[PDB]
């Protein structure tokens, strides 16, 4: 059968400024099989007001996801996103960088 | 000015725990407006879009009775297939299936899908002329007998061809404000510096509906995008999406690099100089 | 949903046209048919129609128009045979159930040429 | 609006 | 397609029945509908699977099972007289096929009453036109049968029976006027003292004349 390592992206829909309220994205795609556990992250532990998306799929078949928090930023918070899925030995935390 | 509707079905079975997962989602162009979910609480078709939402007591009574007979087909189909193949009943499976219909600038029928895929990879297609069935393997040829013994691409070609357009068109006039609206990319670039001679430049779309773009890294000329880092779109959230695109520039070249933005609410592909 | 059917006894002389009328109220309804029954006996299938459009196949014709709700039969070449009751019938999917129209109640009255 | 024939496989 | 039995039947208050329906291609949806007068068609119960079983329009003093995808059997367990009227079963095919086509079954025929005393079989005679009368329930299948073959030709009998019924053979004087040949009005009756299903014909021969 098919698997396919998920592509992960943590971003926020509006550009960064500290202080201001947005929201944290971190947009999983391209999986296969659909069993996937992903986790926002602030200063390394979990965050509990987190949504996620009606799982839908791409024209070849893989799967994609989005989980979202709202949260305002500042200069020494960090923001991390954690995903799970059986192609990967270790859970894969992508940490968010406020250029992308 | 094309449209499309969608509905995506996905089916997981559950080894040693019970009754497989049925999920559903309806779209029109890249908006969703209805979701099915058995682990949910109403275990009812739902709107995910305000325009669906006063389309009355028949119309989710309905939706909902349909949405329960393809969650039975495919839950009677996770032992079937398991049955072709020989597998064993201690591994878990996917089944997925689309269909859906696009339309033309004129709203008039253009095409119609029909797909169906086991373990993430197809097993049996209806054809473009919604009179012929592809199978992907000696499996899958069992299904295609059965199916044209059930007279089921007939019945498919009269709902794609109609039904489906018929319903699209009126959820595009009840969603006019917010499907037929069209987002031009909020364009911008980017420079980061590694060193004195190593430079980063990063083209930016963002705000834009729908998610179709097309960005190309360009020297006046030159195929650079071939060289182009290129991330997939992604939603923002609000109904829009975001996407860029980054070339690793010897400095001192980055000035003759122009990027080229394109989407349905530009006129004129931009071009960014630096 | 229901079905609202033609009218009552509708009389025609052998060799003429009867056309019958109908009209649903279910706006997701995708399949339609038209029945024939013979007094005493069950209900026989005599037409399905699943694109909006006329189907002409045989005798009968069906006319389907969906975004008026309203679909037809108009039997041509009437033989007195043809005296039944018609029923009109609409569903929305596999599983959803079938629903019929009161009947309209059709008599081919044959040419008698003297009495 | 769904479609209202799906088949076993 | 769809069969079912029995085609008529006579029951008195309190009476349980079960009228059997099968149909043998490979449906898994079937129905059940009584026809009146003045409603027409009106479902009473049906089941989309084997083992699923739900009510419909008028489910009430029926009863109804389906332990099997071939046969959908409709129990009354105590019979009452506004039960009485026509029972069509039907079937669709449901999961397992494309063609969205109901077929119905031939029907059955069915009358109850409280304090039975009827049930009269009843008193044919030939007159070309025939006639049954005083019979009770309106349960007859009437023919007629010239020297012992029956004729459809000429025949024309009354849709329903007005119990009395009417029926006229017309042939010309060449056949009529022939001695030899024998005309029999036969009447077959459905019934349960002594009122048993039965054959009450009446007869004449071609006069002379
Ligand atoms: C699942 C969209 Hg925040
Ligand atoms: C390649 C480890 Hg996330």
């Amino acid at each position: 059968m098919i698997q396919r390592t998920p592509k992960i992206q943590v971003y926020s829909r509006h550009p960064a400024e500290n202080g201001k309220s947005n929201f944290l994205n971190c947009y999983v795609s391209g999986f296969h099989p659909s069993d996937i556990e992903v986790d926002l992250l602030k200063n390394g532990e979990r965050i509990e007001k987190v949504e996620h998306s009606d799982l839908s799929f791409s024209k070849d078949w893989s799967f994609y996801l989005l989980y979202c928090t709202e949260f305002t930023p500042t200069e020494k918070d960090e923001y991390a996103c954690r995903v799970n899925h059986v192609t990967l030995s270790q859970p894969c935390i992508v940490k968010w960088d406020r250029d992308m | 000015g094309s449209h499309s509707m969608r509905y995506f079905f996905t089916s997981v079975s559950r080894p040693g725990r019970g009754e497989p997962r049925f999920i559903a989602v309806g779209y029109v162009d890249d908006t969703q407006f209805v979701r099915f979910d058995s682990d949910a609480a109403s275990q009812r078709m739902e709107p995910r879009a305000p325009w669906i939402e006063q389309e009355g007591p028949e119309y989710w009574d309905g939706e909902t009775r349909k949405v329960k007979a393809h969650s039975q087909t495919h839950r009677v189909d996770l032992g079937t297939l398991r049955g072709y193949y020989n597998q064993s009943e201690a591994g878990s499976h996917t089944v997925q299936r689309m269909y859906g219909c696009d339309v033309g600038s004129d709203w008039r029928f253009l095409r119609g899908y029909h797909q169906y895929a086991y373990d993430g990879k197809d097993y049996i297609a209806l054809k473009e002329d919604l009179r012929s069935w592809t199978a992907a393997d000696m499996a899958a040829q069992t299904t295609k007998h059965k199916w044209e013994a059930a007279h089921v691409a007939e019945q498919l070609r009269a709902y794609l061809e109609g039904t489906c357009v018929e319903w699209l068109r009126r959820y595009l006039e009840n969603g006019k404000e917010t499907l037929q609206r069209t987002d031009a990319p909020k364009t911008h670039m980017t420079h980061h510096a590694v060193s004195d001679h190593e430079a980063t430049l990063r083209c930016w779309a963002l705000s834009f509906y729908p998610a179709e773009i097309t960005l190309t890294w360009q020297r006046d000329g030159e195929d650079q995008t071939q060289d182009t880092e290129l991330v997939e779109t992604r939603p923002a959230g609000d109904g829009t999406f975001q996407k860029w695109a980054a070339v690793v520039v010897p400095s001192g070249q980055e000035q003759r690099y122009t990027c080229h933005v394109q989407h349905e609410g530009l006129p004129k592909p931009l071009t960014l100089r630096w | 949903k229901e079905v609202e059917q033609n009218s009552g006894p509708l009389s025609v002389p052998e060799g003429a046209i009867a056309s019958l009328n109908c009209t649903y109220s279910d706006r997701g309804s995708q399949s339609f048919f038209w029945y024939r029954q013979y007094s005493g006996k069950s209900p026989e299938l005599i037409m399905s129609i699943y694109s909006n459009g006329d189907k002409e196949d045989g005798r009968f014709t069906a006319q389907l128009n969906k975004a008026s709700q309203y679909v037809s039969l108009l039997i041509r070449d009437s033989q007195p045979s043809d005296s039944a009751t018609y029923l009109c019938a609409v569903t929305t999917d596999s599983w959803g159930k079938l629903q019929f129209g009161a009947g309209t109640q059709v008599v081919v009255t044959p040419d008698i040429q003297n009495p | 609006l769904l479609f209202g024939y799906p088949v076993y496989v | 397609g769809v069969t079912q039995t029995p085609k008529f039947q006579v029951l008195k208050t309190g009476q349980s029945m079960t009228l059997q329906c099968a149909q043998d291609m490979n449906h898994e949806y079937m129905s059940w509908y009584r026809q009146d007068p003045g409603m027409g068609l009106r479902l009473i119960h049906y089941s989309v699977g084997a083992g699923i079983t739900d009510q419909g329009e008028v489910p009430n003093g029926y009863n109804v099972s389906r332990s099997t995808t071939e046969d959908f059997p409709l129990r009354l367990l105590s019979a009452a007289p506004s039960q009485t009227s026509v029972y069509f079963c039907a079937s669709r095919p449901g999961l397992a096929g494309g063609r969205p086509e109901q077929y119905f079954g031939p029907g059955t025929r069915l009358t109850v009453t409280e304090d039975l005393k009827n049930v009269f079989p009843p008193e044919v005679a030939v007159f070309l036109v025939c006639l049954a009368t005083g019979f009770y329930p309106d349960h007859v299948e009437l023919s007629w049968w010239v020297n012992g073959k029956e004729v459809h030709s000429g025949v024309s009998t009354d849709p329903q029976p007005l119990y009395a019924l009417s029926s006229r053979l017309r042939v010309s004087a060449t056949f009529w006027q022939n001695p030899r040949n024998h005309f029999r009005c036969q009447v077959q009756f459905y019934g349960l003292a002594k009122p048993v299903t039965q054959i009450v014909s009446a007869e004449a021969w071609g006069r002379a004349d």
